[PDB]
RNA sequence: GAAGAGUUUGAUCAUGGCUCAGAUUGAACGCUACCGGCUAACUCCGUGCCAGCAGCCGCGGUAAUACGGAGGGUGCAAGCGUUAAUCGGAAUUACUGGGCGUAAAGCGCCUGGGGAGUACGGCCGCAAGGUUAAAACUCAAAUGAAUUGACGGGGGCCCGGCAUGGCUGUCGUCAGCUCGUGUUGUGAAAUGUUGACGUCAAGUCUUCCCGGGCCUUGUACACACCGCCCGUCACACCAUGGGAGUGGGUUCAUGACUGGGGUGAAGUCGUAACAAGGUAACCGUAGGGGAACCUGCGGUUGGAUCA
RNA sequence: GUAACUAUAAC
RNA sequence: AAAAUG
RNA sequence: UCGGGCUCAUAACCC
């Protein structure tokens, strides 16, 4: 049963307005199809949204359809929060990882730290879905 | 092609690492005829 | 001011640093690639400018910028560059000649073509 | 070495007749003299001082080279 | 008095330009 | 019968509480081409009543100047604020050799050989006026 | 026989850097330029702060005269651009020809701001440190005065659909708002005045508390105080000292770690300064303390108010 | 217990 | 007496 | 920690 990770970036309000928006926009879609909607861990934002949030999946293949969701999702979106009334390009990832004594561990985090600049390396091609 | 990641060794996620760098920014758009709109000289200057 | 005090001490001439200090007072320099990357500018500006560590004959290694669109550039390659600085992004002072040795010309390019290291077309 | 393109074009740049054409039709009935080059001809603009001078400059080298 | 709002030359962003007598 | 020619026009603010409201200053100078200039100094909401009422400024105002047929009598020294002008006299085919803030005023004052650069502060209203200076 | 222009500001005037137009060369490189402004020359299609451009200002966030192409044009011409080098513009090291009350600077001293009155060395000192005094790197500004406006936990006098057109709300039925003619001032501007102008790219394809009006005063704010903004710490990256030293020709390279600095994406922790910035600030000094800093001591008006 | 992957923790 | 931030 | 109020919004405060 795979684990979903979305975090806010760069942004003190229009990134966790957005958080929140994707935060209850894929609980939708595991509610739709007929997923566990059971959150772990959960930090709300400093003035209005999330922070961080990490949703447990559970079910039948629920690694198999979030796998092309993973990636840093674009909102070109008006902030309702800014008193500017500006417009604003705005970023929040969404990590997907399915469930899972000193030298294994090292070497555990050793080949975890390989795997993650492999998937850094390539650009900036987390961005996969862009909304406006 | 690379990216220079300001993070450096990115040891437990790379897609978290990157949302917070620069590269994946708040990138703020200067709005005309509101707040922070005012043009001194113009796009293509007075006729 | 007075001519008195200028006598004992004369007059000290600003001395102009040049901008490009690897260069060394040369049109030119050949330099191997060491890292060859993409990296935002500084402010207002959101882009992925094209730059490279160049590893000079003279032994300075400094970074310059790539331009044109769709470079075919990779590590341990011969770039030729040259001087002026680019704005958008602190360090880089240099511009990759396109078009000089391992470099190559621009793919599909029309306008402003001796710039970029293109040839002249049939058409 | 010498101009081989639009004798015409020229003269329709500083708009007045400098007789680079032989003389056989007149410069008014042939090609519009008030008109400017190319495309954008209806409009007049507005010329820089650096403009009324460097017109001058190229109103020479059109006649002589 | 006279006023004409929103484009004129060709402007992005609407103008109120107005006369007075 | 008299010739007029702009120098500059510069776009001015002043702040309300509603935003800004712009005003035009249009800077020109009007002569008969013998030896009679006079600068004017413009201030209206649009540009085409800025360079109308400097010009009808222009009009009033007008100094007279001692030429020696097209030219200055002798090397001046005009200093207006900040700005310096240093002008001097030439001979018959030099031409007007002096910066748009002056060159514009000695073209209508009737000076076709002058030698004349901008010291400290070139910027066109006081260099105008120390070309004035210059010449009274 | 001597040309300036762009760029700090809401606008102005300076001061002052930065940059460009010029000429050249023992040149190299690309090919057989450029058109937003400087700076001569503009429209359409394609992309959508992406790709790219750039000398500076700065452009691109879905209608791009600045990117890419096409058409047209402009300059030069068998050359053309780009880069480099020197001078010029730069009276920007000023003898011709600059300055120093506040902009940097009282015979002495200044040559953009930051780095920095710091590093290193020398001198001086019991120490704290002082004096002398950089460089790399970095930004296209920092600053001075004055003007408008807003704000002040300053004072006084009183009052309760982000392409649009159209339409409507809103401060607010508040009492303001200015334009011409003149005059003063280099000028912004002031003087006049001691259900509007518009605002929000708003919506629709009588002590105190709250607000408003006027006058005066301060302002580092103009996105107009819902403003700005300082300093750790955290993560990097660049340059730079110290460094047990090591290796070369006193100087150069390198050295785990560390000192301070810069650049970083409206991180974390405060809110130090700008208004009597809510304890007036600042200067020297000494002592604290995560950190802006706080306090003592003396000094300063470049502090307000004096009802 | 907590900050720009994590770690650490000025607070 | 009090008003930290955006 | 959650819910409501205060404020233009957050923090603090109040329930």
């Amino acid at each position: 049963d795979c684990y979903l990770d979305i975090q806010a970036g760069s942004g003190g309000t229009e990134a966790q307005d957005w958080a929140s928006m994707l935060e209850r926009m894929y609980l939708r879609w595991a509610e739709s199809r007929g997923f566990k909607t059971e959150i772990i861990e959960e930090s709300e934002g400093e003035v209005a949204g999330i922070k961080s949030v990490t949703i447990k999946i559970s079910g039948d293949y629920a690694y198999g359809w979030l796998r092309t969701e993973t990636g840093v999702h674009r909102l070109v979106r008006k902030s309702p929060f800014d008193s500017g009334g500006r417009r604003h390009t705005s970023f929040s990832s969404a990590f997907v990882y399915p469930e899972v004594y000193e030298l294994e561990m090292q070497k555990k985090n050793a080949e975890k730290q390989a795997m993650e600049d492999n998937k850094s390396d390539i650009g900036w091609g987390s961005q996969i879905r862009s909304y406006v | 092609s690379r990216y220079q990641h300001t993070k450096g060794q990115i040891k437990d996620n790379a897609i978290e690492a990157l949302l917070h760098d620069p590269l994946f920014r708040q990138r703020v758009e200067k709005n005309k005829k509101g707040k922070g709109s005012y043009m001194r000289k113009g796009k293509h200057g007075n006729r | 001011a007075t001519v008195n005090q200028l006598v004992r001490k004369p007059r000290a001439r600003k001395v102009a640093k040049s901008n490009v200090p690897a260069l060394e007072a040369c049109p030119q320099k050949r330099g191997v690639c060491t890292r060859v990357y993409t990296t935002t500018p500084k402010k207002p500006n959101s882009a992925l400018r094209k730059v490279c560590r160049v590893r000079l004959t003279n032994g300075f290694e400094v970074t310059s910028y790539i331009g044109g669109e769709g470079h075919n550039l990779q590590e341990h390659s011969v770039i030729l560059i040259r001087g002026g600085r680019v704005k958008d992004l602190p360090g880089v002072r240099y511009h990759t000649v396109r078009g000089a040795l391992d470099c190559s010309g621009v793919k599909d390019r029309k306008q402003a073509r001796s710039k970029y290291g293109v040839k002249r077309p049939k058409a | 070495a010498r101009y081989l393109g639009p004798k015409l074009k020229l003269s329709r740049r500083e708009g007045t007749d400098l007789f680079l054409k032989s003389g056989v039709r007149a410069i008014d009935t042939k090609c519009k003299i008030e008109q400017a080059p190319g495309q954008h001809g209806a409009r007049k603009p507005r010329l820089s001082d650096y403009g009324v001078q460097l017109r001058e400059k190229q109103k020479v080298r059109r006649i002589y080279g | 008095k006279v006023e004409v709002s929103g484009r004129l030359g060709g402007a992005e962003i609407a103008r109120t330009e107005w006369y007075r007598e | 019968e008299l010739q007029e020619k702009l120098i500059a026009v510069n776009r001015v603010s002043k702040t309300v509480k509603g935003g800004r409201i712009f005003s035009f200053t249009a800077l020109t100078v009007v002569g008969d081409g013998n030896g009679r200039v006079g600068f004017g100094y413009g201030k209206a909401r649009e540009v085409p009543a800025a360079i109308q009422k400097a010009m009808e400024k222009a009009r009033r105002n007008m100094i007279n100047v001692a030429l020696n047929n097209g030219t200055l009598q002798h090397p001046v020294k005009g200093v207006h604020t900040g700005s310096r002008v240093f002008m001097q006299p030439a001979s018959e085919g030099t031409g007007i050799i002096a910066g748009g803030a002056m060159r514009a005023v000695l073209e209508v004052a009737g000076v076709h050989n002058v030698l004349a650069k901008a010291y400290g502060s070139t910027n066109p209203i006081n260099v105008v006026r120390a070309t004035i200076d210059g010449l009274e």
